RNA sequence: AGCUGUACCGGAAGGUGCGGCUGGAU
RNA sequence: CCUGGUCCACCCGUGACGCUGAGGCGCGAAAGCGUGGGGAGCAAACCGGAUCCCGGGUAGUCCACGCCCUAAACGAUGCGCGCUAGGUCUCUGGGUCUCCUGGGGGCCGAAGCUAACGCGUUAAGCGCGCCGCCUGGGGAGUACGGCCGCAAGGC
RNA sequence: UAGCGCCGGCCAACUCCGUGCCAGCAGCCGCGGUAAUACGGAGGGCGCGAGCGUUACCCGGAUUCACUGGGCGUAAAGGGCGUGUAGGCGGCCUGGGGCGUCCCAUGUGAAAGACCACGGCUCAACCGUGGGGGAGCGUGGGAUACGCUCAGGCUAGACG
C-alpha cells in the first residue's frame, strides 16, 4: 500500500566496563506519491529491527500535503535547530531539484516540480525533520480564504 | 444555581496558587481566596452535560479518574452506578499510549483469578500460594475497575487536571476528549469540556459526579 | 526615544497575537489608521476602534484566530502568521510598478504607500503606480 | 585548586610578592 | 564643611528642546617611575636555618605633587526606547495601609529563544536607531613603520 | 583510422596474479608489512570519443564579506568607563513648496553581441532580414501617502 525509502543507517557506540556496545539507528520515509508522508527514526540493536521500528513510527506519523499540479502552493522557509530548508514552487517539466534527503521525502509526497535549498547545518536528521515540518506548514488559497473571510 | 453554593463549589484557592490562564473564570477575590463566577460555571456545565448525554445515548464510555484522597470513594461509588470503568488508586504511566502492554497484565489478572477459581491450587505448595496470592491482591488493588476496558474509551473524566496531568497529556496525545472538574490552579486550554468548580470540597465533587452519573443513567 | 512608530505597531500586533490576546492597544495616528483599515479589509483582524486612555487617543485593535485545534497543543491556528517591516528609517525602500513583489504567490499581501494613498500590492499594480514599501503580511 | 595584570629571582619541571577572577570543594 | 548622582508626591512651568556618538577631552584596582618626607606591622629580591617549611630583611605597601595608564577592568552580556503570564524573598519612598502603587537587588518559572547549558519584565524573547568588533588554528599581539612615556612599556 | 581516462568513499564501473610499510599511489580522507576491489600487470567493466587527460587562471559550490543573505553569555568577536564634535536616526495635528519618491510623454541608451520570428548556405556552426527589450541620464507635464523643508499649534518623549 505504501513505499519505503531508507535514508541512512548509523552505528552509534557507548562505553561499558572494558567494552563497546553498538546500536543502529535508521531514518525511513513512507509515502504513497499522492500526498501522504511519514518520517520515522528507529533505534534497535540490529539493523533489520531498526528498519522495522523506523517503518512503524513512520506509519503512525502521517502528514497530508496540498498538491496542485504536482507542485507546492507557495514557497516556504523553515528553520529546525541550526538547519534551514527553502522550498519554492516550479512550473511543470522542472523535476525535483533537491539534495538526497529532501528529494527522498518529496518524491513519496507526489511532488514532481520544486526548487529547494539547504542552509546552515546540513545534518540529514535535522534537514529531514525541517522538511517534514515545512510540509506540515503548507496552506492553499481555500484554506487561507476560510481562515480570513470564510 | 442554588445547588452549587451550599456544596462549596465556588470556593477556589488563595491568591498564590492561581494559574493566570484561569482569570476568565474568577468572579472576584474575597478574604484572600479566589471565588469562581457561578454564571459561567452553569453555562459550561450545560455545554458539558449536553455533550455527555449525546455521547452516552450514542453508546460511548467515560473513564473516571480521581486519584486524590477524598476523590477515591466518590469515583468508585459513582462509577459503580454505571457500566463505566474507573481509576482511583494510582494512574500507571502509560495506561493509554501503552494500552497493549497493560492489557497483557489484565489478562494475567483474569487468568490468575480463574486459577483461584480452580481446584488445582492443591498443587503449588503454600509458598507458591503465598506468592501468587500477594500478586493477586497487588493486581486487584491496582487493576480493578480499569478491568472493563476491552478497548480505548471515548472520553475521560478527571477530578484535578493538574493532579492527573499525565492522564490529561495521554488523552491529548490519542485525540480523546477531556472532561475535568478544574479549579483556580489549573490550565483551561488543555481541557476540552470544563466544569469550573472545586477539586477540594467533597460536597462539590459528590454533587457534580452524582448529577452527571444520574444524567448518564436517564440517557442510557 | 521611540524611533519608529509603524514598526512598533506591527510588533505590538505580533506580540499580542503570539499570546492569543483578544485585544491590543496602540498609540493613535492617521497613518496607522490607514494601515489598520487595509488590514481589516483583507480580513487579518476583527477590526479596530478609536478609544481614549487617560486623556490620550489610542487605537484598540481586535484580533482574529482560527478554530480550536485537536490533539496536543490545542492553540488555534494564527491568521497573521508573519508580519515584517520592509522600509525602516535608515534604509528606505521605494519601488516602481514593475518592481512590486508578489508575496506567497499572492496568498499574502504587501502594503504600499503610493502617492494615491495606502494601497495593497494588488491595487497598486491595478492602478499602475508605485511608492514606499511599508510591510509584507501573511 | 586553577587562571590572570604587573614586579623580581647568582636553589627556576619554576617560586614568591601585591591585587583580581571562578572559567574551583566547604 | 564644601559637592556630585538619584527616587517619590503635586501634575505647577517650557513646548520635541530628543537617542547614539568615529576623533578629541577627562577618569581609570594592583603593580611600576621621578622629586621630598615617613616607616608600626607585613613582606619580591637577598641572608640564614632542617629537608614546599621556619627565622631575619631592602624596595614596596603610607602621605604630598607629577608620571604610567594595564587585568579573569567579568554579568566574559554597548547605550536608548516600546511590547510579551505570573509566584516568592529583600531594600527604599507614597497612600485610603497586612491592600494597592513607584524605583532598585536576588530565586523559580508562561510564551518565546538557544548547538546545548541555560536566559526568561534586571531577556540571551518580539522590534526600531546609532556605535565598536568578528571571518580556521599556530607563527603573534610577534616584526616593521608611526604616535605616546624618564624607563618599564602602551597603542 | 580508434583512441584516452577511470573502476576504496565522494563517483558510473571487480576479480586473479607480482612485490609485502619496499616499489609505489593520492584532490581530501588516507592506502601499502601476506591478497591489496587504493601499489604493478591481466580478463572484464564504466565514461567520453578524433579526441581523452594533466597543469595554470577566473566564477560557482562558499549563506566562507551575508544589500538580497551571517554574527559577538561559554565556539573568533561588546571598546575598561564617562562627557561629548562631525555624522546617522527621530512623537501628534494643520497648511504651503514639490528636493527625494511615483506616474505619463518624448530624446538618447550607435554597429555588432544577448532574446524572439522568418530566411540563405544539402543540416549545424556561421550568416542575413525584421521585431523587440534595456539600467541610466536630459526635457515637458501630473501626483502629495511617506521621507525633506518651511509656517502654526499640542503634551504622551525630554527638561524645569
Amino acid at each position: 500500500d505504501f513505499e519505503e525509502k531508507m535514508i541512512l543507517i548509523r552505528r552509534t557506540a557507548r562505553m561499558q566496563a572494558g567494552g563497546r556496545r553498538f546500536r543502529f539507528g535508521a531514518l525511513v520515509v513512507v509515502g504513497d506519491r499522492q500526498g501522504r508522508v511519514g518520517l520515522g527514526f528507529g533505534k534497535a540493536p540490529e539493523v533489520p529491527l531498526a528498519v522495522q521500528k523506523a517503518g512503524y513510527y513512520a506509519r503512525r506519523n502521517m502528514v497530508e500535503v496540498p498538491l496542485q499540479n504536482g507542485t507546492i502552493p507557495h514557497e516556504i522557509e523553515v528553520e529546525f535547530g541550526a538547519s534551514k530548508i527553502v522550498l519554492k514552487p516550479a512550473a511543470p517539466g522542472t523535476g525535483v531539484i533537491a539534495g538526497a534527503v529532501p528529494r527522498a521525502i518529496l518524491e513519496l509526497a507526489g511532488v514532481t516540480d520544486i526548487l529547494t535549498k539547504e542552509l546552515g547545518s546540513r545534518n540529514p536528521i535535522n534537514i529531514a525533520y525541517a522538511t517534514m515540518e515545512a510540509l506540515r506548514q503548507l496552506r492553499t488559497k481555500a484554506d487561507v480564504e476560510r481562515l480570513r473571510k470564510g | 444555581v442554588k445547588e452549587l453554593l451550599e456544596a462549596g463549589v465556588h470556593f477556589g484557592h488563595e491568591r498564590k496558587r492561581w494559574n493566570p490562564k484561569f482569570a476568565r473564570y474568577i468572579y472576584a477575590e474575597r478574604n484572600g481566596i479566589h471565588i469562581i463566577d457561578l454564571q459561567k460555571t452553569m453555562e459550561e456545565l450545560e455545554r458539558t452535560f449536553r455533550f455527555i448525554e449525546d455521547l452516552a445515548m450514542r453508546g460511548g464510555t467515560i473513564l473516571f479518574v480521581g486519584t486524590k484522597k477524598q476523590a477515591q470513594d466518590i469515583v468508585r461509588m459513582e462509577a459503580e452506578r454505571a457500566g463505566m470503568p474507573y481509576v482511583n488508586q494510582r494512574w500507571l504511566g502509560g495506561m493509554l499510549t501503552n494500552f497493549k502492554t497493560i492489557s497483557q497484565r489484565v489478562h494475567r489478572l483474569e487468568e490468575l483469578e480463574a486459577l483461584f477459581a480452580s481446584p488445582e491450587i492443591e498443587e503449588r505448595p503454600k509458598k507458591e500460594q503465598v506468592r501468587l496470592k500477594h500478586e493477586l491482591e497487588r493486581l486487584q488493588k491496582y487493576l480493578s475497575g480499569f478491568r472493563l476496558l476491552k478497548r480505548l474509551p471515548d472520553a475521560i473524566f478527571v477530578v484535578d487536571p493538574t493532579k492527573e496531568a499525565i492522564a490529561v497529556r495521554e488523552a491529548r496525545k490519542l485525540f480523546i476528549p477531556v472532561i475535568a472538574l478544574a479549579d483556580t490552579d489549573s490550565d483551561p486550554d488543555l481541557v476540552d469540556y470544563i466544569i469550573p468548580g472545586n477539586d477540594d470540597a467533597i460536597r462539590s465533587i459528590q454533587l457534580i459526579l452524582s448529577r452527571a452519573v444520574d444524567l448518564i443513567i436517564q440517557a442510557r | 526615544m521611540l524611533t519608529d512608530p509603524i514598526a512598533d505597531m506591527l510588533t505590538r500586533i505580533r506580540n499580542a497575537t503570539r499570546v492569543y490576546k483578544e485585544s491590543t492597544d496602540v498609540p493613535a495616528s492617521r497613518f496607522k489608521e490607514e494601515i489598520l483599515r487595509i488590514l481589516a479589509r483583507e480580513g487579518f483582524i476583527k477590526g479596530y476602534e478609536r478609544v481614549d486612555v487617560d486623556g490620550k487617543p489610542y487605537l484598540r485593535v481586535y484580533l482574529k484566530y482560527g478554530p480550536r485545534r485537536q490533539g496536543p497543543d490545542p492553540r488555534p491556528e494564527q491568521v497573521i502568521h508573519h508580519i515584517r517591516r520592509i522600509s525602516k528609517p535608515g534604509r528606505r525602500v521605494y519601488v516602481g510598478v514593475k518592481e512590486i513583489p508578489r508575496v506567497r504567490r499572492g496568498l499574502g499581501i504587501a502594503i504600499l504607500s503610493t502617492s494615491k494613498g495606502v494601497l495593497t500590492d494588488r491595487e497598486a499594480r491595478k492602478l499602475g503606480v508605485g511608492g514606499e514599501l511599508i510591510c509584507e503580511v501573511w
